[PDB]
Order: structure tokens, then C-alpha cells, then sequence
RNA sequence: AGGGCACCACC
RNA sequence: CAGCCACCCGAGAUUGAGCAAUAACAGGUCUGUGAUGCCCUUAGAUGUCCGGGGCUGCACGCGCGCUACACUGACUGGCUCAGCGUGUGCCUACCCUACGCCGGCAGGCGCGGGUAACCCGUUGAACCCCAUUCGUGAUGGGGAUCGGGGAUUGCAAUUAUUCCCCAUGAACGAGGAAUUCCCAGUAAGUGCGGGUCAUAAGCUUGCGUUGAUUAAGUCCCUGCCCUU
């Protein structure tokens, strides 16, 4: 049980991103954009792995099964409110949106506040404080 | 009915060699305690704290940093846990070796920098000054170590009775009265 | 330089552990991982394993102290 | 493609009533709207829809001035030209479909952006 | 007959016991079952506030308080006997509320 | 009809016991003494009975009701609480000499068991967060 | 005789929420393995079988103190909240999560609705833990 | 008109709703126990209200 | 030049 | 002699505050005042109200602070203890909340109590205690910054009021010269009330809870005072 198998992998790549086998399962996943603690265990839960196990221990099917859970929530009843791209404002659709497809996100949010002009945009487009903090005395 | 330290650990076979500090280590007899737990006044005036049992004055010096200012019940436990590796370890009382750690780690000559003059140290303060170099040495043992306090704390006490230079108590003591003897 | 600890054991430290430790005087999630070079978790899960084999006795238990010895 | 406020075009929004709309808006919006427009919002309003109505074909309304900074841009509201107050000034705004949701205010900047000059005496 | 509570009010904890002691003594004399009187907690108003007037100096603080004394008496008497035992001369600053 | 009952004291924490005519019983709010937490200072609530003997006792049932305070001061409170709750057992419905003999022994080991300690919190006191500590002081 | 009070509470604890999971009569919102049981908390429960820990906890505290609502509940299950770079404050519990238990207890007929507000243990319910608080007493003797 | 505008901006609450039962001022304001009176105007009137320094 | 005092001084 | 030291008995052998002289300072406040001299302004107003903006603006320097740098810990459960005090208001809109139901949460709906030792409330506080997972890795330490969504206050939330959820995951590995506060239920840790308050604490003013190391001295430093 203690011994480590002979199938145990050293380092996964899932969506493009090394995941360290030597982790615990729920954290080594977080190591993807946008997959947190909260998601990876949710995520875990629904595809009902073990939770004690490391990243290096699961087996192919349930890594793929993972991945799809991970892609897929709204088809395993993980909740709307869990999700962290709701009711996007082109599509409307709500989704988890991971990795490259975050990046993507984030870039096409500060492209459309800085294509319409507005207050948030200009802040971001010179690079200060958007969130209405004092400028004066921190982040310099 | 003997009373015995946690309900483990004897009184009555503890010795302490150094006569100078006999009369400023409270282990046996009228100060023999269930536990290092009493809530007493000792620091109300001056000496009283002789009277405090060494154990005690012990899990009190162990309540630093800050962050642990005032948690005397996890430092009890502690305690506890180190006496418990020490008997495993050694084989011996863990008052004896505590005792004999503190008589070992009590610096007996200093300098009070008046160009510096060597100066002898009252029984008191040496045993002040043993403990506090005792529960230094563990602490800065434990810090970012993946060893435990009561491990660390152990360690530091049977290095301390054995007189070892791995101990930093030793070091300190053997530094401070190397720097008296040259300002002597 | 960063200790490179193993979550799980190859059969060489399972062997020096079922070797070796059951003859230590202190037995200690700290100490073990300390000479076996494997992390804490493991640790714990071993030592948990030869204790519930017989091959060591439990000293104390604590949330954050368990002190194991030999027979 | 074509402009779509959570995959909804801009014909459809125009056709939808106050209370669909809220269930497209963000909650602030949303909650906006329940709490309802007054007399000064629908003022503008309908000032926005005579300068739509009086504007000659294939050519840009002319500019209605206001200093409500906090209305909020309703679907309508597309294609007019409004002079939004930054406190001194009419600042002239075109709304454009991306807009939708946002504050009038939003598109006024009541400052200036600070360029930096030499520090003065002291200020160590 | 009726039970009647009296709840007296004072800021001055003197001429309050004194008009407590007066209407028990009253009561006494009028040969009635009278419970003794019952002390409510005191209730102590703070106030805390900056002595200067600017904001210049060292930050001294008035600390202000008013302490209310509450009294409550219990009797076994007919109503005008109860309003005539209350009818004697009471102290200033005590305040007196009876219920039937 | 025999039965005492008796407080004892430690900061805020109050606890009284009613010690009575019976066979040995001792209980703490309902519980028995080696239940009450914490089970660091177990020995601090067992020191009269370890002190005295379980023959002392044998006669009596004690239950002790105590409240306010902390789990520390609590602890005290009840051991404080027991043993005069003995003591005044002993000089009521026995001998002098029984009270005395049992009151050398507690003071010799404590005196805390019998005789309430007197500290109380000292009030805060602005220009500072506590009673002696002030804030900090700058000049330039 | 052994009743609640004579036994350790953590292991009567345990003890009362294996009978729970055994029995299998206690319903089980669908929702426990998603949700966390405070806004203070930053994970959701460790254990798979928190629901049943939970429900064994509140019928334990409704023996020793009864008349309890889901506010009290609430106050039960509070923690320490931190802020992040702001200060720590106490936070009350879930109350979706207390509501749930104590209708799935009062399924069970454990507990029933009191006279004066909240809810208190049934006979058949300080019964059934009293029996419990007997097998834990038996186990460790 | 002028009656519609004169005073029209809501004063329900905020700063702009209480001022000092004395003197009119609004910063300062003593609210508890409805006191509603400013600091410097209670340390005045504070003996003839019933406020003492014990302490 | 000498002598006192203070954890808003030191040790 | 005045008194000092120690000890017995004793709850206690120095509890903590408030008040506080003569004489002064061109110390602060005319932005607390229907306190006030003089000067200024007074209908295109420096009066007053209304709308909008600003007081928060960011290459930088300084001060009071909060959170941390982790294992004497973080997380997840379980268990078990306070005290001070507030609460529906002249104008005046705005109270504290039990219980039931809905919601994952912030919250929503219903229905009661309290003008209060009566109801919230036996104020089930946190730290702490008992188990769990983590394992020395800028790591499950830390939680800045930032995206998306949901609520509540409000006439109005953009320059994010506040709150909740998912996500993002910066510096920081104990801090140079220098420097602050403090000796017993004190320092420090920890939470809870009051003020401000429609919305509301990283501030302040109080409260308890856990609870020490060191000292019973000196004029060396910084000052103040006295004598010649
Ligand atoms: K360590
Ligand atoms: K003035
Ligand atoms: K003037
Ligand atoms: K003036
Ligand atoms: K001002
Ligand atoms: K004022
Ligand atoms: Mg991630
Ligand atoms: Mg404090
Ligand atoms: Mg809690
Ligand atoms: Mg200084
Ligand atoms: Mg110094
Ligand atoms: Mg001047
Ligand atoms: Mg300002
Ligand atoms: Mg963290
Ligand atoms: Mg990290
Ligand atoms: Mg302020
Ligand atoms: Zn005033």
C-alpha cells in the first residue's frame, strides 16, 4: 500500500499544464487556472475518486474522467453559483472557463472596458488601482 | 501518597549536585506538584520565584514568541510530551536530567562592560539565565523544522545534562564566561 | 538545499524501515522522516502500519505529538 | 459577429420590456430598475427619443446634455449622442451597443490624469 | 384586595432608601403585608468624549455617568390606602410609578 | 439532614458546592470530575481528593454548579469550591479536630485551595490599548 | 445506569452518528457534498459523512439544552472568521445546513417542535441516546 | 417652480439630518441615550443634565 | 563642583 | 526619632482612577456656540438652496496602524467557558431580535417578545482544548491585486458603500541606521460591546478571557530639580 507503484507518474499534463504526481489529488490539480481548492474537491467529489490518493496514483480512466467532470460541470450538477464564469455577458452561457480559456477571458474583459472607454478600462490601460483604493501611499 | 509530576514521574530520587544551587531549583519535598500549573503570585517580590517549582518556571520561559504569549497549556503540553522522549531516550528521571541541565547550562562568571570587567553571577540569575538559554536553543531549533518543539525541547535537555557542545545552552554559556575570563 | 522527501516508499526504505526502525529507542513521525528522507505523511501512515503489525508500542498519542518505542 | 448582450441581439432587447431586461442586467442594474426610474430618467428618455426621431436619415442625433452620470444605459438608449456633465464640463458621449448596462458617468472622466512634475522643496 | 407594586427612580441613592424607608414604615404602620424593597441593578450611563474643544493637545478623555437606582415595592392593600400611603412627602428627584 | 454549601472563586468564574450526607459521589454540572475539559489540568480538580484520600470523601456526595469565567479560571473555581466545601463538612458535622487536620494538609500543599486569590483585570486607560501599555510615540 | 452526561462527548459523538448512518432512515439533502457549513470556513467538510456527524451533534445538544432553533444552531456552529488583512470576527453557521438537520431528526421522530419555540428530543429520542451513551460507557469499561 | 426645488434634496438621513439641540452645529453630535447635543455643548451643559466625573 | 528623581530615562 | 527590612495572622500588609497650587505660553480653538471686538462681503452675495464634481486624484518622502512571513502552524470536524454594555427616538426618517419556512451564501418571507434583572439572553465569543489532513516546498503559509456573478442600504453605489460565491494567488523566509511602550492579573495573545452608523471599523473608548520573562536597582544615556 505504502510502496509507490510501477504506474505511478511523476508529472501529468492536463490542459497543457504540469500537474506534480507527488501531491495529494485535490491539490495537484489546482496547479490548473482557474481550478481552486474548493473546485478541485467539488470536482473530485461528483467523479467520486479518492481523495487520500496522489496525482501520481490515479489511472488513466480516472484522470479522464476528472478532465471531463472538470470541462463539464453544469452536466454533473455542479451548481451555477460554484462556477466562476457566470452568465457571460456575450453568450450568456455559464461555464468554467480553465487555463488558456482564462487568459483568453481576462484579456477580452479588459479589451472590451478599454474598447468602450470606460472608467475601469482607462485605470487598467494605465496601469493604477480600479477598485476605487488610494493611490497616495501604497502600491508604488 | 507520593506525589508524582503528570502521575509519572518521581521526586524523591532527584539530586542536585551544585550546593551553590540547591536552595534555587524548588524539585522535591514542599515543592513536588501534580502539575506545572499553579497560578501563583511568585513574581509579587523579590526571590520568590525560588520558591516557584523548576518544571514551571520552565513551562513559563517556554511562552515566547509573541504568537504563543500566554498559552501555558499547550507549553504544559509540551513539557509533557519532552519528558516523556527524555525517559524514552535516556532511560533516566526527566527532572534529573532537567535539573542536570540547568546546573550545566548556568553560566558562572560574566562581564558587565563598565572596556568590560569579569564580574561572578548570583545562583539566582544563573539559574534564570540556564533556563532561558534552554527554551532559546529549542525554540530556534523548532522554527521551520519539521522536528517538533517537544522533540527539540528534549534534545536541548539531554545535550544540556551530558554537558555536550551540541547544545545550545553549552555554546552560549561557554562563549559568555570564554569572553568574562578575557575581560578578566 | 531544498530535502527532496518521497510520499511514497521505494522497496529499498521500505526495507531499511521495516529493518531498522523497530529497534529505535524513540519513534517519531519527525525522526523517521528525518533519517528516511520521506515526508510526514508517510511517516505517520508506516508508523501506523508496523504498530497496528505489533512490531513497535505506542508510547503517547497526541493532535500533535505521537511518541512510538520499540518492544 | 453581430453584437450580443448575454446572447441576446440588439433587436431583441429593443423589443424586450423592462422586466426581461432585468433578467439579462447585473444585479446592481437589475436592482436599479426594480427600484424603478423617476421623472428626471424618463425626461431624459424621452429627449433622447425626440433627438432620434428629429435626426435626419443616415445622420448622427443631435447632442442631448445631462448631468445624470448615474442612468443607466437601457438598449433604447443605442446610437444617441448624450452630453454627459464630469462636473465642468459636457463631455459627449456616443452610446454604443457595449455600453448597455453600464453608468452614463462611466464615460465622463471627472479628473484629469496626473503627469508628474518635479517635487518641490522638502517632500525629502 | 389588589396587589400593588410601587417602582421608585432616583439618581441620589440617599433620599431614595429614605422614601423607600418612609413608605415601608407607612405601610407598617398601616398594618399591611409589605414585600421588602427589591434592589434592581444599578444602571450606570457612560459617556466618553474629548476634552478639548479643537483637536489640539494630548488626547485627554472626560469620562461622564449617571447612575439610576430602581426600587420596586410590593403591597396587599386596598387602592385609596395605597394612594394614601403614597400621598406623604416625597423626596426630590425620586420618581414613583404605581401599579395595580 | 446534613449538607453544606460552599463557593469558591477565581477571576469571574464562581462555583459552588453542595456537599451533603452520602457515599461518595462527585459531580460537576451534572458530570463526573475526570469528564470536565480541559483533561490538561485533570490533575488540578483531582488534587484535594488525591491529597486527602477517597476515605474523606467516602461520606459525602458533592455536586458542584459552576459559571463565569474561563475554562482555566473554572478549573480553580471547582477544586477551590471542594475543598472548602469539605472543610466546612467536617467542622459542622464532625470534630475540630478532623477540619483542622484536613485544612493543614490542603494549605500545606496550596493555599489557593482554601483561600481565594484576589486579582481582578486592571481598567484600560485611554492614550494606550491596555492599562499600562501606551501608544506609540513619534517626534519627527 | 449511564446517561449522556457520564460518557465522553466526543465519543458519544461519534458513537451516535454511526447509529444514525446505520439506521439509514435520516434523509440526506442532496446538496451535502457541495456546500460548505459557514461563510467562514474555506473548505467544505473533510469528512464524506458530515451530515450524519452534524445531525448526532445537534440531537447531543438539544439533550443537554432544549427549546433551540436554527438561530441557536447557528450560534452553536459559529467559528472565527478571518478577513484576510482586516481583523478576525465571529461568524455564525450555516443556516440552510442547521435548518435541514433538525427537520431530518424530527423525520426520525428524535425531535419534535416545542411548546415555547425550537425543538427538543422526543422520549423515543433521549431513549435512543441514552442507549448510545450505555454502549459507549460498555466499550471503554 | 421654486416651491418644487426650494429644500427638495431628501433629509432623512446623514450628517445633513441632525444637528446640535443647541446650537445648531452638526459635527460632533452626542446621539446616545438622545442626548443629540455636540461634544462641546454636552461638556457644557453635562452638571445641570446629571453627568458627573466619578471616575 | 556636589547631591537627588523618572520604564513619556537607563539597567 | 522619623521611618526601613523580614516574618506571623489575615480577603487584603503599596488595586486602579478622578480631582489637583502659585506663576506662565503671544501653545490650540473666532470651523462648537444666538460667545465676541474690529475688518471684509451683502442681490451678478463670501447669505441661502438645487444639480454635478472634488475633499479619495499619484514618479515620491514621513507618521499612527492592520495582516503576515508558518508545524509553539494552517485546514476540517468535535467539545467547552465571559464581562462591560446597547436596544422602538420632540423635530427624526433610522431599534435589539427569538421562533417557523424558503435559499448553498450574503439574504428573503411570516409570525411573536422587549421602552428592558422581564425579550434578544443561561448573552453556547474567540483564543484555548480533543481528534483530522497537510509535511519544510513562497507550500494547504500569506492574501495583495484582478475577472465574472448574486444580494442589501439608499433618492442615487461609476471613481468599485457594505456583504456573499467561484476564480486569480503579489511582496513577505523575521526586517539597516534608528527608535517606542511596559513590571502583575501587568506585557503580549484573543475575541466582545459603545461612539461614529441609512449603509459601517484596519480608529478610538471600554470589557472580559489566556497569561508570562526580567527587576526591587542606578545616575551611565535622555531629561527635570536642588545646593555651592
Ligand atoms: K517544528
Ligand atoms: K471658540
Ligand atoms: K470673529
Ligand atoms: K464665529
Ligand atoms: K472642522
Ligand atoms: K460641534
Ligand atoms: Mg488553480
Ligand atoms: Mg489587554
Ligand atoms: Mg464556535
Ligand atoms: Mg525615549
Ligand atoms: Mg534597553
Ligand atoms: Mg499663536
Ligand atoms: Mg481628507
Ligand atoms: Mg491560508
Ligand atoms: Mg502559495
Ligand atoms: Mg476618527
Ligand atoms: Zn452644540
Amino acid at each position: 500500500s505504502l510502496v509507490i507503484p510501477e504506474k505511478f507518474q511523476h508529472i501529468l499534463r492536463v490542459l497543457n499544464t504540469n500537474i506534480d504526481g507527488r501531491r495529494k489529488i485535490a491539490f495537484a490539480i489546482t496547479a490548473i487556472k482557474g481550478v481552486g481548492r474548493r473546485y478541485a474537491h467539488v470536482v473530485l467529489r461528483k467523479a467520486d475518486i479518492d481523495l487520500t490518493k496522489r496525482a501520481g496514483e490515479l489511472t488513466e480512466d480516472e484522470v479522464e474522467r476528472v478532465i471531463t467532470i472538470m470541462q463539464n460541470p453544469r452536466q454533473y450538477k455542479i451548481p451555477d453559483w460554484f462556477l466562476n464564469r457566470q452568465k457571460d455577458v456575450k453568450d450568456g452561457k455559464y461555464s468554467q472557463v480553465l487555463a488558456n480559456g482564462l487568459d483568453n477571458k481576462l484579456r477580452e474583459d479588459l479589451e472590451r472596458l478599454k474598447k468602450i472607454r470606460a472608467h475601469r478600462g482607462l485605470r487598467h490601460f494605465w496601469g493604477l488601482r480600479v477598485r476605487g483604493q488610494h493611490t497616495k501611499t501604497t502600491g508604488r | 501518597p507520593d506525589i508524582k509530576l503528570f502521575g509519572k514521574w518521581s521526586t524523591d530520587d532527584v539530586q542536585i549536585n551544585d550546593i551553590s544551587l540547591q536552595d534555587y531549583i524548588a524539585v522535591k519535598e514542599k515543592y513536588a506538584k501534580y502539575l506545572p500549573h499553579s497560578a501563583g503570585r511568585y513574581a509579587a517580590k523579590r526571590f520568590r520565584k525560588a520558591q516557584c517549582p523548576i518544571v514551571e518556571r520552565l513551562t513559563n520561559s517556554m511562552m515566547m514568541h509573541g504568537r504563543n504569549n500566554g498559552k501555558k497549556l499547550m507549553t504544559v503540553r509540551i513539557v509533557k510530551h519532552a519528558f516523556e522522549i527524555i525517559h524514552l531516550l535516556t532511560g533516566e528521571n526527566p527532572l534529573q536530567v532537567l535539573v542536570n541541565a540547568i546546573i550545566n547550562s548556568g553560566p558562572r562568571e560574566d562581564s558587565t562592560r563598565i572596556r568590560r570587567q569579569a564580574v561572578d553571577v548570583s545562583p539566582l540569575r544563573r539559574v534564570n539565565q540556564a533556563i532561558w538559554l534552554l527554551c532559546t536553543g529549542a525554540r530556534e531549533a523548532a522554527f521551520r523544522n519539521i522536528k517538533t518543539i517537544a522533540e527539540c525541547l528534549a534534545d536541548e535537555l539531554i545535550n544540556a545534562a551530558k554537558g555536550s557542545s551540541n547544545s545550545y545552552a553549552i555554546k552560549k554559556k561557554d562563549e559568555l564566561e570564554r569572553v568574562a575570563k578575557s575581560n578578566r | 538545499d531544498k530535502l527532496n522527501n518521497l510520499v511514497l516508499f521505494d522497496k529499498a526504505t521500505y526495507d531499511k524501515l521495516c529493518k531498522e526502525v523497530p529497534n529505535y529507542k524513540l519513534i517519531t513521525p519527525a525522526v523517521v522522516s528525518e533519517r528516511l528522507k520521506i515526508r510526514g505523511s508517510l511517516a505517520r501512515a508506516a508508523l501506523q502500519e508496523l504498530l497496528s503489525k505489533g512490531l513497535i508500542k505506542l508510547v503517547s498519542k497526541h493532535r500533535a505529538q505521537v511518541i512510538y518505542t520499540r518492544n | 459577429r453581430k453584437f450580443t448582450y448575454r446572447g441576446v441581439d440588439l433587436d431583441q432587447l429593443l423589443d424586450m420590456s423592462y422586466e426581461q431586461l432585468m433578467q439579462l442586467y447585473s444585479a446592481r442594474q437589475r436592482r436599479r430598475l426594480n427600484r424603478g426610474l423617476r421623472r428626471k430618467q424618463h425626461s431624459l428618455l424621452k429627449r433622447l427619443r425626440k433627438a432620434k426621431k428629429e435626426a435626419p436619415p443616415m445622420e448622427k442625433p443631435e447632442v442631448v446634455k445631462t448631468h445624470l452620470r448615474d442612468m443607466i444605459i437601457l438598449p433604447e438608449m443605442v446610437g444617441s449622442m448624450v452630453g454627459v456633465y464630469n462636473g465642468k464640463t459636457f463631455n459627449q458621449v456616443e452610446i454604443k451597443p457595449e455600453m448597455i448596462g453600464h453608468y452614463l458617468g462611466e464615460f465622463s472622466i471627472t479628473y484629469k490624469p496626473v503627469k508628474h512634475g518635479r517635487p518641490g522643496i522638502g517632500a525629502t | 384586595i389588589h396587589r400593588i407594586r410601587i417602582t421608585l427612580t432616583s439618581r441620589n441613592v440617599k433620599s431614595l432608601e429614605k422614601v423607600c424607608a418612609d413608605l415601608i414604615r407607612g405601610a407598617k404602620e398601616k398594618n399591611l403585608k409589605v414585600k421588602g424593597p427589591v434592589r434592581m441593578p444599578t444602571k450606570t450611563l457612560r459617556i466618553t468624549t474629548r476634552k478639548t474643544p479643537c483637536g489640539e493637545g494630548s488626547k485627554t478623555w472626560d469620562r461622564f455617568q449617571m447612575r439610576i437606582h430602581k426600587r420596586l415595592i410590593d403591597l396587599h392593600s386596598p387602592s385609596e390606602i395605597v394612594k394614601q400611603i403614597t400621598s406623604i412627602s416625597i423626596e426630590p428627584g425620586v420618581e414613583v410609578e404605581v401599579t395595580i | 439532614l446534613q449538607s453544606v454549601q460552599v463557593f469558591g472563586r477565581k477571576k469571574t468564574a464562581t462555583a459552588v458546592a453542595h456537599c451533603k450526607r452520602g457515599n461518595g459521589l462527585i459531580k460537576v454540572n451534572g458530570r463526573p470530575l475526570e469528564m470536565i475539559e480541559p483533561r490538561t489540568l485533570q490533575y488540578k480538580l483531582l488534587e484535594p481528593v488525591l491529597l486527602l484520600g477517597k476515605e474523606r470523601f467516602a461520606g459525602v456526595d458533592i455536586r458542584v454548579r459552576v459559571k463565569g469565567g474561563g475554562h482555566v479560571a473554572q478549573i480553580y473555581a471547582i477544586r477551590q469550591s471542594i475543598s472548602k466545601a469539605l472543610v466546612a463538612y467536617y467542622q459542622k458535622y464532625v470534630d475540630e479536630a478532623s477540619k483542622k487536620e484536613i485544612k493543614d494538609i490542603l494549605i500545606q500543599y496550596d493555599r489557593t485551595l482554601l483561600v481565594a486569590d484576589p486579582r481582578r483585570c486592571e481598567s484600560k486607560k485611554f492614550g494606550g490599548p491596555g492599562a499600562r501599555a501606551r501608544y506609540q510615540k513619534s517626534y519627527r | 445506569g449511564v446517561t449522556v452526561k457520564d460518557v465522553n462527548q466526543q465519543e458519544f459523538v461519534r458513537a451516535l452518528a454511526a447509529f444514525l448512518k446505520k439506521s439509514g432512515k435520516l434523509k440526506v439533502p442532496e446538496w451535502v457534498d457541495t456546500v460548505k457549513l459557514a461563510k467562514h470556513k474555506e473548505l467544505a467538510p473533510y469528512d464524506e459523512n458530515w451530515f450524519y456527524t452534524r445531525a448526532a451533534s445537534t440531537a447531543r445538544h438539544l439533550y443537554l439544552r432544549g427549546g433551540a432553533g436554527v438561530g441557536s444552531m447557528t450560534k452553536i456552529y459559529g467559528g472565527r472568521q478571518r478577513n484576510g488583512v482586516m481583523p478576525s470576527h465571529f461568524s455564525r453557521g450555516s443556516k440552510s445546513v442547521a435548518r435541514r438537520v433538525l427537520q431530518a431528526l424530527e423525520g426520525l421522530k428524535m425531535v419534535e417542535k416545542d411548546q415555547d419555540g425550537g425543538r427538543k428530543l422526543t422520549p423515543q429520542g433521549q431513549r435512543d441516546l441514552d442507549r448510545i451513551a450505555g454502549q459507549v460507557a460498555a466499550a471503554n469499561k | 417652480g421654486h416651491q418644487q426645488l426650494y429644500w427638495s434634496h431628501p433629509r432623512k438621513f446623514g450628517q445633513g439630518s441632525r444637528s446640535c439641540r443647541v446650537c445648531s452645529n452638526r459635527h460632533g453630535l452626542i446621539r446616545k441615550y438622545g442626548l443629540n447635543m455636540c461634544r462641546q455643548c454636552f461638556r457644557q451643559y453635562a452638571k445641570d443634565i446629571g453627568f458627573i466625573k466619578l471616575d
